[PDB]
RNA sequence: CACCUGUGGCGAAGGCGUCUUACCAGAACGGGUUCGACGGUGAGGGACGAAAGCUGGGGGCACGAACCGGAUUAGAUACCCGGGUAGUCCCAGCCGUAAACGAUGCUCGCUAGGUGUCAGGCAUGGCGCGACCGUGUCUGGUGCCGCAGGGAAGCCGUGAAGCGA
RNA sequence: AUCGUGAUUAUUGGGUCUAAAGGGUCCGUAGCCGGUUUGGUCAGUCCUCCGGGAAAUCUGACAGCUCAACUGUUAGGCUUUC
């Protein structure tokens, strides 16, 4: 095609602890803790983060 | 006299007279005495004798690079320039292989003054560069002549253009660069890309 | 006369002249679309070669 | 292109897909988003990385694609956005540390052309300011006195 | 920094002629780059193009059908009138009838022979051949 | 594909090199872990029928065979000698097809490369006469004055016989010619 | 400040090689992050600017213009060899020039390919299937090879001397 | 002498790696060059109008000097770029 594409992704995370339905980046440049109870979904990495947690499924 | 190539056996044959078919049949035209058959009115001139020598280790080795240059006065024309050790078999060398390298250029009248159409000109602008000296082929009005040098009126009249503009650029001085890029201007002549509602 | 890959006149000399590898018709090529592979495509059959 | 006072070209861009509308597949709304920029403003946290934390913990893909504003908007808006920009501030800051660090080390010309350079982004970004109406067109950059964090 | 739009896609038209190739993309489209590609294509030097828009200025899939021998900008865009057509035209093009200006003027942009039948003059914006 | 894709993957037919160019992507259909990448044999079977049905427009005797390779040497005079084709397999003269007075003249209608890097000579020779030409590519080649490209492993010597016996068959077969070599006439002396 | 050391790297250039620490700066890379044309070039003008040299204070192992001596030679005010001052080094300033070179000013779009290696990112196979190393691929550098293109040629050739601004 | 030759002053229309020629590098004002885009104006610009831009010399023809240059009429030019 013509047109750009974000090749990073979303994703869907679900929390190991308070199962929040929170919603992460996967190039992540900061330590995406959980937004309730207690946890840290995934942590910066300079290229893809690395993700602690389940992945309901990774979105667009 | 022999023919050799397929060329050769076709022109001998009577199934190629003119050399716009033996360019049709896209063999190699290597006979020098098959187009002097196709084309019995070639015409030629001799462009120069500029005397070529060499450093051997007792004397000076002597030759002579003399160009002639062939048209046909109608929309055909070639180059061609040979040495040896004579300016006859030189010049005979020269007049050989300049008859192997006839094309045909069409032509028109692409001037912004004159309308006629009819061919007496340079159907546009084009040019030729061999060495530094380069020429630009602008159309010109009819019945007025080349607006060019005295070897190029040489070439384009053999070559059948009759009224030109141009303008040389470069060191002009070698005779042999300028019938070679006035050869160039006249094959860039039907290289450009037409308009096919034209 | 006209190339297939771009339709450039074969005033020069050195340009090939052949039908078609799939139907026959004649298709033309230059030096600069053979000495850089310029891919031809054949108006009547639709034939795609590099 | 080449950057600014060094010509390595570089393209490390951030590619932002082409969205239209809001996010389909998340839950947060307009008041939500709003109410997190406005906190995280007050917390201390500057807009570059406003966004980044939205759309990192929040997922939040965009906000002026939810809340039909940027964050500066929202920040104007609501009147909780600072008297000079932030890209100004920072270089002015920068600025300031190099100076302190320079007037002990004498012997640093690298970091002194590092300071020319930054004066001379200080300087662009004042004129085009100038030139928009953001700052005063008496205030110019004085690098000594009229240069603090909290211009007044 | 990128400062000539029309000059960059008549740039890239003359590499991809030159090439040969029959299409080529076209770097950030504008208005005065769809009026010059409308007006090259009703004069029947280029065949095809499309807006292909991109979340940015935009560009264009041109289809180039191999027709044209050279296109640039022309800079300045001089100012000319209605008897002042023929000196750029010998200038830049390179035969009577042969190839055409693009023209830019308060009716329309269009070559300089419509703009002759019009009677009306204005900037000079490019020329095709 | 006229011939089963495991016959080519055993016959060493869809071996490359670990190399690769930009311009053979098209006929390459996926990486294989090893480093060398498998062409396209369905592409090469397209290529070789379309050849064949150029190549049977022409007499045999009209046509022109190259080669270079001791591997592809033996199949070259098999075809030589199926089709009565005039090769040039091993050592080649550089003005065979110019140079009227030379030993070994010819004025062929159409080129058949082995190898169009290695007949890199013939390439010139015919661009300069102006005849076109079916090459025989590999995994590292470029179709530099190629008119047709017939993607095969060049570097084997079954991959080589078996496409020298397809390509006469259907060309045979194309032209009505009576054909009745067999591949192990094409095949290499083991 | 050796080997380590590279047809490696960083730097605006000049230039930078022991190690540790503190201070500072830029880069590329990743980035649904902030900004909204804020950009390029740029006569004047400004800072940096190799080495030599100059001024003042140090230091002086080595090296080493001058100088002295020993040979060489027709001669030797030179090459060679023995001494060796200023200087090289540091501290505070000045001069402002080099074959300061890629003999290629800087910015952008555009234009066949094959081919090392470096930074980052990314797939995958192995890896004590971990810290790590291989092949592929995007981006930015760093080299060689070269079609088209151009040149008077040597050549240049997505890192132009190609085609435009 | 001066114009042309000579694109040997080059806006048109030149070069600047090795022939004379890239500034050591760089920051940067006046100048100069500038993204796509909606909305408004119309100053340069654009078509047109009206006041001008003395004749003379210039071009062509007619008329008249025997042809001629030349004088008059006339259709154009310049006057320019208000
Ligand atoms: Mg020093
Ligand atoms: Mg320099
Ligand atoms: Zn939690
Ligand atoms: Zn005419």
């Amino acid at each position: 095609d013509y047109t750009q594409r974000p090749k990073s992704r979303f994703l869907r995370v679900k929390c190991n602890d308070c199962e929040n339905e929170q919603i992460i980046f996967g190039s992540a440049s900061r330590k995406i803790t959980c937004v309730v109870c207690g946890r840290t979904l995934a942590e910066p990495t300079g290229g893809k983060s690395t993700i602690t947690t389940h992945i309901l499924e990774v979105l667009e | 006299w022999v023919p050799k190539t397929r060329l050769g056996k076709l022109v001998v044959e009577g199934q190629v007279a003119s050399m716009d078919e033996a360019i049709k049949s896209g063999l190699p035209i290597r006979e020098p005495q098959i187009i002097d058959m196709l084309l019995p009115d070639l015409e030629d001139e001799v462009l120069d004798i500029n005397m070529v020598q060499r450093m051997t280790d007792s004397g000076r080795r002597v030759k002579f690079r003399a160009t002639v240059i062939v048209g046909n006065r109608n929309g055909y024309v070639g180059l061609g320039q040979a040495k040896d050790v004579q300016v006859g078999p030189a010049i005979r060398k020269a007049i050989d292989a300049a008859k192997l390298n006839i094309t045909y250029i069409r032509r028109g009248c692409g001037s912004w003054e004159c309308a006629c159409g009819l061919p007496h000109t340079v159907p546009y602008e084009v040019t030729g560069k061999a060495g530094s000296v380069s020429v630009t082929l602008i159309p010109a009005p009819r019945g007025l002549g080349i607006a060019a040098g005295n070897t190029a009126t040489k070439v384009l009249e053999k070559a059948g253009i009759k009224d030109v503009w141009t303008k040389t650029f470069g060191t002009t001085r070698s005779t042999l660069n300028f019938a070679k890029a006035t050869y160039d201007a006249l094959n860039q002549v039907n290289v450009v890309r037409l308009p096919v509602y034209y | 006369e006209y190339c297939t890959s771009c339709g450039i006149r074969l005033v020069e000399k050195g340009y090939v002249k052949f039908p078609c590898p799939q139907c026959g018709a004649e298709i033309g090529r230059c030096i600069s679309c053979r000495q850089q592979g310029n891919v031809y495509t054949c108006p009547k059959c639709g034939f795609k070669a590099p | 292109m080449a950057k600014m006072h060094t010509k390595r070209k570089g393209k490390s861009s951030s590619t932002r897909p082409i969205r239209t509308d809001p996010p389909e597949w998340c839950k947060i709304g307009a008041d939500e988003v709003t109410t997190i920029v406005l906190d995280l403003w007050k917390q201390g946290v500057s807009t570059a990385e406003i966004g980044m934390v939205l759309r990192d913990r929040y997922g939040v893909p965009d906000a002026k694609l939810i809340t039909g504003k940027k964050v500066t908007t929202i920040l104007k808006e609501n009147n909780v956005a600072p008297n000079i920009p932030e890209d100004l501030t920072n270089l002015i800051v920068k600025a300031l540390g190099l100076r302190k660090h320079l007037s002990v080390n004498k012997k640093d010309v690298h970091n002194k052309r590092s300071l020319n350079l930054t004066e001379s982004k200080i300087r662009r970004l004042v004129k085009y300011y100038k030139q928009e109406k953001v700052l005063p067109r008496d205030w110019f950059y004085k690098p000594e006195t009229a240069e603090m964090m909290i211009t007044r | 920094v990128l400062l000539d739009p029309l000059a960059n896609a008549l740039s890239t038209i003359k590499n991809a002629e030159a090439i040969g190739k029959s299409s080529c993309v076209v770097r950030p489209a504008s208005k005065n780059i769809g009026n010059v590609l409308k007006v090259m294509q009703d004069l029947g030097y280029i065949g095809d193009f499309e807006f292909i828009d991109d979340g940015k200025a935009g560009i264009y899939s041109v289809t180039l059908v191999g027709r044209i021998n050279k296109c640039g900008a022309i800079k300045p865009r001089y100012s000319v009138g209605t008897a002042s057509f023929e000196r750029w035209e010998k200038q830049f093009l390179p035969a009577k009838n042969f190839g055409a200006l693009i023209v830019t003027t308060s009716s329309g942009v269009m070559s300089q022979y419509e703009a002759r039948d019009k009677k009306i003059g204005g900037q000079l914006l490019a020329y095709v051949y | 594909s006229l011939v089963s894709i495991d016959e080519y993957l055993a016959a060493g037919v869809h071996i490359g090199t670990q190399q690769k160019t930009q311009d053979m992507m098209r006929f390459v259909y996926r990486v294989r872990t090893d480093g060398l990448y498998v062409l396209d044999i369905q592409s090469t079977d397209e290529r070789i029928r379309v050849a064949s049905k150029l190549l049977s427009h022409y007499d045999p005797a009209r046509i022109l065979v190259v080669s270079s390779r001791q591997y592809g040497q033996h199949p070259a005079r098999m075809f030589s000698r199926a089709l009565g084709t005039r090769a040039m397999l091993g050592r080649f003269i550089p003005g065979s097809l110019t140079n009227p007075q030379i030993h070994g003249f010819f004025e062929p209608d159409v080129i058949i490369v082995t190898d169009p890097a290695g007949d890199a000579q013939v390439l010139k020779e015919a661009s300069s006469i102006g005849v076109p030409v079916v090459a025989l590519c590999d995994t590292n080649n470029l179709t530099s004055n190629v008119d047709l490209v017939i993607p095969t492993n060049n570097k084997g010597r079954k991959a080589l016989s078996l496409v020298y016996w397809l390509l006469a068959r259907e060309v045979s077969r194309l032209n009505d010619t009576p054909f009745n070599y067999e591949l192990t006439d094409f095949e290499t002396p083991l």
